[PDB]
RNA sequence: UUUGCUCCACACAAUAUAGAUGGAUACGAAUAAGGCGUCCUUGUGGCGUCGCUGAACCAUAGCAGGCUACGAAUUGCAAUGUCAUUUUGCGUGGGGAUAAAUCAUUUGUAUACGACUUAGA
RNA sequence: GCAGUCAAGCGUUCAUAGCGACAUUGCUUUUUGAUUCUUCGAUGUCGGCUCUUCCUAUCAUACCGAAGCAGAAUUCGGUAA
RNA sequence: AGAACUGGCGAUGCGGGAUGAACCGAACGUAGAGUUAAGGUGCCGGAAUACACGCUCAUCAGACACCACAAAAGGUGUUAGUUCAUCUAGACAGCCGGACGGUGGCCAUGGAAGUCGGAAUCCGCUAAGGAGUGUGUAACAACUCACCGGCCGAAUGAACUA
RNA sequence: GGCCAGCAUCAGUUUUGGUGGCAGGAUAAAUCCAUAGGAAUGUAGCUUGCCUCGGUAAGUAUUAUAGCCUGUG
């Protein structure tokens, strides 16, 4: 059925101006600045306070309103991500051959290279996206810890990393190896 | 924090009291009021100062004017011509450059052709002032 | 009414100009068709594009010289839509196609010419809104064009060069309006207004 | 169609063994008084041994709505034959008019079911005096305090085909 | 051998019309959003305002449009009632510029013939 | 000829990793058959050679998934001709 | 292939089904005006880019009976509906806390306190805590949760239909 | 004087509009007027944390500083 108006909201800690128009959301705060553009969705902004805003959809009838949430999770991480910032702390795990990571200026941006992925020759490479600051940790040195506000980007660079550090041709049961997240969590937290 | 510059839209919407201008019937233009609401595609009305019977009617068949009066829900014809008469919803309506861009329409096509000519000789005169002044 | 048409084709939908334009211009109108890369299409992309690579499948096998001619161009694409929906095959619909010029972006003789829109064919005022539609310059270009970053290239001069035009329009009239404005309280037009100018 | 509630009163035909035969109502809803005698002998051939030619029809009056003006929220006890098999349902609707009703009924059947009006019989129809015995929420999202809801995305028809601006949807 | 040729300037004649007898009047982009005016701490700014059709806007009077800074009837009650714009020629008079290709002959980087490739005062 | 659905069981335990009876639903016209519409004032009739093109119900090659896949080797399946 | 009753083709054009011996409509002198059939009105194509309630978005959509094909079984894709129900004496989703003692209840005794394992079944505490649902150390521990509570203040699972 | 066109007055067939008179129905139903009860998608009024004139909170309250439904005439 056709509704007539479904409504979800969006709190904002103080430090943050949430600036919409034509469905091109930005937002600030102490740790950076972001945007979005949902163009491809019919949804509605209003500003009851300061405090929050009010996101709205009208007849819509169960798809539309799946993407009202959404939005509102979409908005609500980006918030999170300019105020406490994003930390997905991957580790490496292996039987015999280590893993050689390093990070690497190219020609062009940074990368970050694996070696010795099971003895392996090929040098993979994996490019650094822009929003992504980047680390290992020393209180172990066998993790790495991605770091930002962009949730969609930080999360999407590990699942770029472990993706291509996966073994064919071999029983997956057995050679489990690799890298793999193992935490998901903030900056500020 | 610097004030949030948020704004999507401000639509006039269907509601107990709006005012509706109607496009497509018998009573094509008069004025009426909504009273309630059957479903999302159609209402009900009641014009009773223009002459407009109490009618159940989608809305295509109508125009949602901006203007608005406060009225109970399920209200009856007399009631409706009470609230109406307050709040002089002709005066409010009648003021607005839509009606008054409707009656100049209405005057437009009721000339004579006495009066289209008599239009060209007035505007040779207006025009000649205005392009003197525009030196 | 116009002698010639000029009908800028963003926003619009290709087979519900095409019944317009065949109509128009077997009636006697003489219509030309501008900026065409930016028409739009119901349909996803790639639903769009299997119905353009189902049609490349099609040529004749003993010589593919006599077979239809997958033309990879939004200009001969509305053609094609329209060669269909007129009798091409007499000398009336040779006859109308010949009253037909359709271009991709806005060359400079229909740049200072005003364009309109066929309000029918819109995709705003007919397609739903969340539907998803597709866009005839990447299909195009998907399908073996070649001049999509050229078109680009072009219309953007254009589009500053109008503008500054439409900036100069603006500021010039918006005096036209005062001096008129400045004359509007005399008998001259409180006697027009009664007769309803 | 533009349906009309009938008042169809009916009787076996007399004869000596009992000259006083006792008669049956039916409230009908048609297109007109030729069908609603139809229905009523098909109704009724359902449900008592009789026929057309075994009986006559006494009345056929028209019952027309009270309070036409009025916006009620009916419920609608319905039997209908699918492709496979007759079922029952219950559907609750939001009109003026008893017959408005049954007008959106038998169309929004037509679509969920794909069932024509041969294939429907109306049991009962009826509003629902209070609204809290409804039972469906596409009726009882129109039951709440002052409701008001916009129309997002208007479309203005043109009499002409050339426009020389882009339309424009606000309201 | 300015018999010839090429323009533009006008004088006629000639052939044809996929069909105008007020004007093809210019921003861009979005449409669950924009245009315009103003103020400005020039911002994805504040205020006001318009739409809800171009049914607009502009032009629009005068012998089928005139004399001077008045004539217009008697196409006799309707019979397109003649103007649009390409192409060709004729001559009139003011200019402006003064050649290549093909055949034949020839070469063979070529070839069934034609063709192609080359050379020749 | 090909494929599918129930799944009693096989499958060291483990219905369905793989297979899978008793039944049951279809597809194909590369088999054989039935039929006899066309052709009896004639459509040159087995196979091979040559040559091109097409189909997918993929033998191989490419990227993938699943196993009773440790590796190696194999099977099942997928996009794909 | 072969019979029954009727209507047709044959012997029959015409408008419609794109086309078609048989279907729908309807049967023919030559012509004009009007009205319709069957079928249709985006354009080809004469005629509403008409009005109305809804369903559907398909990486082989679907679209005029005869007719030029398509099934069994499935799908939480969506729409509508039927029958049960749990439950504001706070179910069900989601986190936070406890889950203990009589007691290792006996044997398989190379070792099973619950658990590589087979017979066997109850009290105390309470809000509640299996003489044990899982992980598993030779065994012990330590974890898991069904058993209960704090937030929670909403309603909700299950099957079926087309 | 003949052919061709135009207008009128008429005749046959037909199409398209404006308008009036009348009849019927539940002698339309309704709206409207009066009147008896009822309730909330509960109006005033009064309790009620602070406060925008009780704005909120949620109790009470059946026309009161809005109204509605039903029944009868």
């Amino acid at each position: 059925m056709k509704y007539i108006q479904t409504e979800q909201q969006i709190e904002v800690p103080e430090g943050v101006t949430v600036s919409i128009k034509s469905r091109i959301v930005k937002v600030v705060g102490p740790r950076g600045t972001l945007t979005k553009n949902l163009k491809h969705i019919d949804v509605t902004f209003t500003k009851v306070n300061n405090q929050l805003i009010k996101v709205a959809v009208h007849n819509g009838g169960r798809k539309h309103v799946a993407a009202l949430r959404t939005v509102k999770s979409l908005v609500d991480n980006m918030i999170t991500g300019v105020t406490k910032g994003y930390k997905y702390k991957m580790r490496y795990v292996y039987a015999h051959f280590p893993i050689n990571v390093n990070i690497v200026e190219k020609d062009g941006a940074k990368f970050i290279e694996v070696r010795n992925f099971l003895g392996d020759k090929k040098i993979r490479n994996v490019p650094v996206r822009d929003g992504v600051t980047i680390e290992f940790s020393t209180n172990v040195k066998d993790e790495i810890v991605l770091s930002g506000n962009s949730v969609e980007d930080v999360s999407q660079n590990a699942a770029d990393l472990q993706q291509i550090c996966r073994v064919r041709n071999k029983d997956i049961r057995k050679f489990l190896d690799g890298i793999y997240v193992s935490h998901k969590g903030f900056i500020t937290e | 924090s610097t004030d949030s510059i948020v704004k999507a839209s401000n639509w006039r919407l269907v509601e107990v009291g709006r005012v509706v201008l109607i496009k497509k019937g018998q009573s094509a233009g008069k004025l009426a009021a909504i009273v309630e609401i059957i479903d999302q595609k159609k209402v009900l009305i009641d014009g009773p100062k223009a002459g407009v019977p109490r009618q159940a009617i989608n809305l295509g068949q109508v125009v949602l004017t901006p203007l608005t009066f406060a009225l109970p829900r399920g209200a009856r014809t007399a009631t409706v011509s009470k609230k109406w008469a307050a709040a002089a919803v002709c005066e409010k309506w009648a003021a607005s450059s839509w009606a008054k861009k409707i009656a100049q329409r209405e005057r437009r096509a009721a000339l004579t052709d006495f009066e289209r000519f008599q239009v060209m000789v007035l505007r040779k005169q207006k025009r000649y002032t205005v392009k003197k002044a525009l030196a | 009414s116009q002698p010639v048409v000029v009908i800028d084709a963003k926003d619009h939908l290709l087979g519900r100009l095409a019944s317009t334009i065949a109509k128009q211009v077997l009636n006697g109108q003489k219509i030309v068709v501008v900026r065409a890369e930016a028409l739009n299409i119901s349909g996803e992309f790639f639903r769009n594009k299997l119905k353009y690579h189902d049609f490349l499948r099609k040529a004749t096998a003993f010589n593919k010289t006599r077979g239809p001619f997958h033309f990879r161009a939004p200009s001969r694409i509305l053609y094609k839509a329209i060669r269909g929906m007129v009798s091409h095959k007499t000398a009336r619909g040779k006859a109308a196609l010949e009253r037909l010029k359709i271009f991709e972006g806005i060359p400079p003789p229909y740049d200072k010419k005003k364009r309109v829109v066929v309000p029918q064919a819109l995709r705003v005022l007919r397609l739903k809104p969340g539907r998803k539609y597709t866009t005839l310059g990447k299909l195009s270009t998907s399908v073996g064009w070649k001049y999509e970053d050229v078109v680009a290239k072009l219309e953007d001069k254009r589009k500053v060069r109008s503008a500054e035009y439409y900036a100069k329009k603006r500021a010039f009239t918006k005096k036209v309006s005062s001096a008129s404005a400045a004359a509007s309280e005399s008998d001259v037009a409180k006697q027009l207004a009664s007769f309803g100018y | 169609a533009h349906f009309k509630e009938y008042q169809v009163i009916g009787r076996r035909l007399p004869t000596e063994s009992v000259p006083e035969p006792k008669l049956f109502r039916m409230r009908i809803f048609a297109s007109n008084e030729v069908i609603a005698k139809s229905r009523y002998w098909y109704f009724l051939q359902k449900l008592h041994k009789v026929k057309k030619a075994s009986g006559e029809i006494v009345s056929i009056n028209q019952i027309n709505e009270a309070h036409p003006t009025k916006v009620k929220n009916f419920g609608v006890w319905v039997r209908y034959d699918s492709r496979s098999g007759t079922h029952n349902m219950y559907k609750e609707i939001r009109d003026v008019s008893r017959v408005a009703a049954v007008e959106t009924l038998y169309q929004d059947m037509a679509a969920r079911h794909r069932a024509r009006f041969r294939s429907i019989h109306i049991l009962k129809v009826a509003e629902i005096e209070k609204t809290a015995d409804v039972k469906r929420q596409y009726v009882k999202q129109f039951l709440t305090k002052d409701l008001k809801f916009p129309l997002p995305h208007r479309v203005q028809k043109s009499t002409k085909t050339f426009s020389y601006k882009r339309p424009s949807t606000f309201y």
